[PDB]
């Protein structure tokens, strides 16, 4: 099929995952924390500093050509998937864990599809060895409020990363085909 | 016995719900026929399945249905005489999506436009993933056959749709099913039949009218019995509220009535008159007719000749010849003749250019019918002509 | 008259570029006032050099994208009878609202008597719509129905109306909106077109 | 003359920062007084420059002119890391054979303890679980000023302390959800907060009945009472305790209902199943007797067929797994006619190993569209077993 239908399927899957993540984020904010759903509750982020950020400039976003963006997106996807698995092991609720496992396996399928697309475009970089230090990330001894704040910041960063990845895929579609 | 691997490689996918993949059973094996189904995403293998002992035709495929992924499934045959697999098939679950029929269908009247009828519905949760094409079917509540709307008009996803060029005052029912835009995929079920009426669309047809020449006796003023038939439902386009007539008399003089009932009693004199009617719908007045009554000393004025009547197929038929100059309107009446039984005068309207037209009623056989045909001219009618004819 | 609490609601017309917004008091004052606006954005400083067409617009310029930092602004008024201030916070994703599109024209087709073609243009103030996919919202309705029909469209500057009447004209009002960030904008100015009729 | 007691001296003072309990001990100089005069010892607690919160008096008597060391404890309403605390002791001797004036002793020198900051925790306590409605006060130690404090959308009033410390007074706390309620202290540029849990003690487990499928293991099922509102790592833990053998089984935390496992020891026949409920708030127990021979419940026999020689008619033979070589069975057999009559009868069998059984019938009938259905039980009077699949394998007629 080539890069024609594959990129369209990836974009549709990213849109579906964005909708599912929006629904899951609404549910998680309504469930976890009385001062979290109705109030603003924007505290300074001093607890989460290990996960990769998604703060890039416009010029450095337009300078890349379909390779560094893909590598960084793969690394961020792996890290966020590990963190989501940790959050899943942390949470304890039947329907919530079911929806979380559904989202996790859908994100894993999307990552596999992205890896297949990368291997299909003819780039001699199939799969570089990622991490292996945070490959498990066991839950350390911390407070419950700190863990809740870390989970909230992780969800926000994952939403921002999904939006940035959708915009970057749109930019790649604009730069590649026409 | 040989394993008799399954075939036909055909099954559907549901919108997030549990999906079962169907396969053919085959022939009578009866040797621990318990198949298994596999799944593969080329990066991760899902858990295998097990064919049901009751109906080993379909089982679970994937608990969490994911779209836009390459799923490889194959049904393996396992028995005592070795093992064998079947043909492999690669399909996309997004192509075999079976959506839900749109619910809450409702039609409304916007601004009394009798030409366009809008319809709205709610699209399912799959509208954000696949493009849906629509095929609306409508029909009359009386008819049993359906009418299909051209599919090329609703080939794209739309929230509302308006059907144009409909019939006035006839109830329609609607049901809609959707599928993928391209066409590769299974259809959906039929939605709930939604009712709905059309607009008013006042009738642009002049109703019938006929008077009487009853022999009044009060030395002058004549009591004429104005009788007109009831307008048919399709020819009326709405509930008949009331009838309005108009009487013509000497210069600068005219009267009219608005009686609810379909019967009027207006006096006459020794001068020429002209009576017109006009039915009023909910929006306004309809078209009128024409009729003159010079019953003072009028002559036959070339009455119609050559009157023959023979049913000859399952119903009575009337035929005559064309008069000398021309004819404007045609009208004929009939009733049942028997031993001391009053018969009512039932009639109908016919065009002038037509000379043969079968009657429409509920007459029976083995009875004497006196069909009387009376012509209509510009200066009064002609003398009546009666003829007897049986049915069977 | 002492000053009251002003209204502060900002809007971003261009997502890649900066944003601009104004501030006004609900009750007018017969004497001129002096305003001073400053931006923090966490721990930083913004100048937003002022050169607008209408006053009270400093045209804050963006520097980082997807920073996940809630932008906050604080205004301050002054008067001979009192001095109030207002601090309002928001995000860089909710205030995104483009400008209504211009040059919206329609044209009938000579073959089909119930089909119309609508072709509009992208707003000039908005950046390249090919890089940032937009979402248009077309509303076609006759001049006497007064009942708008909502139809959502995908990326594209063309639409084929298959629901148009054959003996009445229509009006088309289209809006502009990004793919997944922001809300809907205002509609177009006007539109007029008649279907084809054989004679 | 007026006799005054000697000024007491504090021997050693300490406290536990985990449970916030003060420890105080002192040795009275009773060796210089041979008489058993009643001594009235009173203790006073004072914080943040002698507030004099609560007084307490302890009456005792010396031991025959000997110095006896004794320990006294007290639980404060606030954590020790909230403010400094001083302790003072004094006594009042009361002699019976003295008519003079007895005046109280002089206060001992001041003795205080200071919590040295060792961790970055600024809010106390840390994950404390108490009974619902109890009064608990929080403390937020810091070096800067704070704005306000609240639990959720409440904005409760604040109380200042001596040095840059704020405390809140909460009364009659409400119930908590699956997640513990969070309290926070709004600062100028930061925010500090902890989590507190408020649940109910474990209710008494009702409907304690134990049945057995085979005579090899025991299973028990019941249902809890009121919810404890503490799910996760602080959930309840049930444990069974045996009378004679002393065996015990631990419950595996994973629901609506659950069943445990208890391996049977031979030649015991008597057990007093006691369920112990562990919880940091309360404990409950339940003692219910059971009979391993009177609470037997057989299983459904599977893999049985019908076949016989040209002699007398069919002889059923079912396969029931387990160990029942000691106790017999009372499996009642029922045969049904062609949807007209269903006869009922009962037969007896001996103990067989893990194999099929032997049941004989007599004076049957031709085909006549007969069916079969089995249902077994035990010699003891208890519940029956589940039904099996119907079979109609009949022999030839005529
Ligand atoms: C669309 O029409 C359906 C049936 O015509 C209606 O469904 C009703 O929905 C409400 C609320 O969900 C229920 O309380 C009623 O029992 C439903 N049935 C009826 C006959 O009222 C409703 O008007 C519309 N449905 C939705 C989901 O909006
Ligand atoms: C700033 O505006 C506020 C409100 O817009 C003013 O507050 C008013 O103060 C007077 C006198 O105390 C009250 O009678 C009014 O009810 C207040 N208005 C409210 C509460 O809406 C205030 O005076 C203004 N000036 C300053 C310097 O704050
Ligand atoms: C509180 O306890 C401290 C102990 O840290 C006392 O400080 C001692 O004071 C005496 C004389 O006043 C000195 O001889 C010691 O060296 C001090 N100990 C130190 C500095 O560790 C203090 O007096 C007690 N009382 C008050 C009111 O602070
Ligand atoms: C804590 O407050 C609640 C109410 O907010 C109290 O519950 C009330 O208790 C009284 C009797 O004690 C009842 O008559 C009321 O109907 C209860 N009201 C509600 C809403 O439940 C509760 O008793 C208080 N607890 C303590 C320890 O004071
Ligand atoms: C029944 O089993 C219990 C198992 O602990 C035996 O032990 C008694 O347990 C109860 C618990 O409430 C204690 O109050 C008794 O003091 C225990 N008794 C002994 C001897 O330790 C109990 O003895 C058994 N009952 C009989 C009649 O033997
Ligand atoms: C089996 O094949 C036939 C075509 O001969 C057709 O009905 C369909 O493709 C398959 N049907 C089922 C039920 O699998
Ligand atoms: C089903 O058939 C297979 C075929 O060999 C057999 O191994 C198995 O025991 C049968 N029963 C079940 C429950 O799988
Ligand atoms: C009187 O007129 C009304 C409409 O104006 C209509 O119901 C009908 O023609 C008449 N009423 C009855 C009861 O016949
Ligand atoms: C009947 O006559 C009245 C005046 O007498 C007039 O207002 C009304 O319009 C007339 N109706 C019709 C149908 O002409
Ligand atoms: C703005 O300017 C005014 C005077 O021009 C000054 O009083 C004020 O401190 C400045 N800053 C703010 C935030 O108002
Ligand atoms: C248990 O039951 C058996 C037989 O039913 C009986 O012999 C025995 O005494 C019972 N045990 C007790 C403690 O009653």
């Amino acid at each position: 099929p080539g890069p024609g239908p594959s990129i369209q399927k990836t974009y549709d899957l990213t849109r579906y995952l964005e909708h599912q993540l929006r629904s899951l984020a609404g549910t998680y904010l309504n469930y976890l924390g009385p001062p979290f759903n109705e109030p603003d509750f924007n505290p300074p982020r001093l607890g989460a500093e290990t996960l990769p950020r998604a703060t890039v400039d416009l010029e450095v976003w337009r300078s890349l050509n379909d390779k560094l963006r893909l590598t960084q997106n793969y690394e961020a996807y792996s890290h966020l998937l590990c963190y989501l698995r940790g959050l899943n092991r942390q949470a304890a609720t039947a329907e919530l864990r079911r929806s979380l496992a559904h989202f996790c396996t859908s994100l894993q399928g999307l990552l596999g599809s992205i890896a297949g697309v990368m291997a299909a475009l003819g780039y001699p970089l199939p799969q570089p060895l990622p991490g292996t230090e945070p490959t498990w990330t066991p839950g350390p001894a911390h407070s419950d409020f700190l863990q809740k704040m870390d989970d909230f910041w992780l969800l926000k960063e994952l939403q921002t990363w999904l939006w940035r990845s959708a915009k970057d895929f749109n930019r790649l579609k604009k730069k590649m085909q026409p | 016995l040989p394993p008799e691997k399954p075939k036909n490689l055909s099954c559907i996918v549901n919108e997030g719900k549990k999906m079962r993949c169907e396969w053919d059973g085959g022939r009578e094996t009866h040797l621990e026929t318990n198949f298994t189904l596999k799944s593969e995403w080329a990066t991760h293998k899902f858990a295998d399945c097990k064919a049901k002992r009751d109906t080993p035709t379909s089982c679970t495929v994937d608990y969490s249905t994911v779209y836009f992924v390459n799923i490889e499934v194959w049904v393996e045959a396992e028995n005592a005489l070795g093992k064998v697999t079947s043909d492999h098939i690669n399909f996309d679950p997004v192509y075999k999506v079976k959506p839900n029929p749109p619910h809450n269908l409702s039609v409304i009247n916007s601004e009394e436009l009798s030409s366009i009828l809008k319809l709205t519905w709610t699209n399912p949760s799959i509208k954000s993933v696949i493009i849906l094409k629509y095929n609306i079917q409508y029909r009359t509540k009386d008819a049993s056959t359906w009418s299909q709307i051209p599919p090329e008009d609703t080939a794209s996803t739309r929230s509302s749709f308006t059907v144009q060029d409909l019939k006035p005052f006839t109830e329609y029912v609607f049901r809609i099913r959707c599928m993928k835009e391209d066409g590769k995929g299974y259809w959906s079920d039929w939605s709930e039949e939604a009712s709905g009426i059309t607009y008013e669309d006042r009738p642009s047809k002049a109703p019938s009218f006929w008077y009487k020449i009853d022999p009044s006796h009060t030395q002058g003023y004549r009591t004429v019995q104005l009788v007109w038939k009831t307008l048919p439902p399709f020819e009326a386009n709405g509930k008949i509220l009331d009838y309005e007539v108009t009487l013509t008399r000497w210069k600068s003089h005219l009267q009219n009535y608005t009686v609810n009932a379909t019967k009027l009693t207006v006096n006459l004199t020794n001068d020429r008159y002209l009576a017109t009617l006009t039915v009023r719908n909910l929006v306004g007045k309809s078209d009128a007719a024409v009729l003159t009554i010079p019953a003072c000393d009028f002559q036959a004025t070339h009455p119609v000749m050559d009157l023959k009547a023979f049913p000859k197929d399952n119903m009575l038929w009337v035929e005559w010849t064309t008069p000398r100059e021309s004819v404007k309107k045609y009208i004929l009446e009939w009733c049942v003749l028997s031993d001391k039984a009053p018969c009512i005068t039932d009639w109908q309207q016919e065009d002038g250019t037509v000379h043969r037209t079968y009657l429409r009623g509920n007459l029976a056989e083995s009875k004497c019918y006196l069909i009387t045909v009376t012509p209509v001219y510009a200066d009064g009618p002609g003398s009546p002509e009666s003829i007897k004819a049986y049915l069977k | 008259l002492p000053p009251r609490e002003p209204v502060l609601s900002c809007r971003s017309n261009t997502y890649p570029k900066g944003f601009y917004c104004s501030w006004h008091l609900p009750t007018p004052t017969y004497i001129p006032n002096t305003f001073n606006v400053t931006v923090l954005h966490g721990s930083k400083i913004m100048v937003c050099e002022k050169d607008p067409a209408l006053k009270n617009r400093c045209h804050i310029r963006y520097m980082h994208l997807f920073s996940t930092i809630k932008y906050k602004v604080s205004i301050s008024v002054s008067n001979a009878l009192g001095h109030n201030a207002t601090a309002i916070t928001f995000d860089e994703f909710t205030i995104v609202k483009p400008d209504p599109p211009e040059n919206v024209v329609a044209r009938p087709v000579p073959s089909n008597p119930r089909r119309l073609e609508v072709t509009w243009q992208t707003p000039s103030t908005w950046p390249d719509p090919e890089s940032f996919p937009l979402k248009f919202f077309l509303r076609y309705r006759p001049l006497i129905l007064d009942q708008w029909q909502h139809v959502e469209l995908s990326d594209g500057t063309a639409h084929t109306i298959t629901d148009a009447y054959a003996g009445k004209e229509y009006i088309i009002q289209v809006a502009a909106k990004d793919n997944e960030i922001g809300t809907w904008s205002d509609w177009s100015v006007a539109a007029h077109a008649t279907p084809w009729t054989e004679e | 003359v007026s006799l005054i007691p000697d000024t007491p001296e504090i021997l050693n003072l300490s406290a536990d920062f985990s449970t916030s309990t003060l420890y105080l001990k002192w040795n009275d100089r009773g060796s210089v007084f041979p008489h058993r005069s009643n001594v009235i010892w009173e203790i006073k607690v004072l914080r943040k420059e002698s507030m004099e919160l609560v007084k307490l008096v302890t009456h005792n008597t010396t031991l025959n002119g000997k110095d006896t060391l004794h320990h006294w404890s007290w639980a404060s309403d606030m954590p020790l890391e909230c403010a400094i605390h001083f302790v003072e002791i004094r006594c009042y001797i009361d002699n019976l054979h003295f008519s003079g004036l007895e005046e109280w002793s002089d206060w001992s020198p001041v003795k205080n303890i200071s919590w040295i900051p060792d961790s970055q925790t600024k809010v106390f306590p840390q994950d404390k679980v108490i009974l619902v409605g109890s009064d608990i006060t929080f403390c937020c130690v810091s070096q800067e000023k704070v704005l306000s404090a609240l639990i959720g959308h409440t904005n409760c009033p604040l109380i200042h302390l001596d040095g840059e410390n704020v405390a809140i007074k909460i009364r009659n706390i409400s119930v908590s959800a699956s997640s513990g309620t969070n309290v926070v202290f709004t600062t100028e540029d930061n925010i500090f907060g902890t989590v507190i849990f408020a649940g109910y003690p474990p209710d008494t487990p009702q409907q304690l009945n134990c049945e057995t499928h085979d005579l090899k293991e025991i299973i028990c099922s019941w249902n809890p009472g009121r919810v404890t509102a503490l799910v996760g790592p602080r959930a309840t833990s049930y444990t069974l305790v045996e009378s004679f053998s002393g065996k015990y089984v631990r419950l595996k935390r994973a629901n609506e209902s659950y069943q445990l496992l208890f391996q049977m020891l031979p030649n015991q026949e008597i057990y007093n199943f006691t369920l112990n409920a562990h919880n940091p708030l309360g404990r409950s127990q339940s003692t219910i007797l059971v009979n391993i021979t009177e609470k037997v419940y057989p299983h459904t026999p599977t893999s049985f067929k019908v076949k016989d020689i040209n002699s007398t008619a069919v002889k059923l033979s079912w396969h029931l797994p387990g160990n029942f070589a000691k106790i017999n069975f009372l499996c009642e057999i029922e045969i049904k006619k062609s949807n007209s009559v269903q006869e009922q009868r009962n037969v007896t069998i001996k103990g067989v190993e893990n194999s099929s059984y032997l049941v004989a019938l007599d004076k049957l009938n031709p085909y006549t569209l007969y069916t079969f259905r089995i249902r077994c039980s035990t010699e003891t009077f208890w519940k029956w077993s589940k039904w099996s699949n119907k079979k109609q394998h009949l022999t030839t007629e005529a």
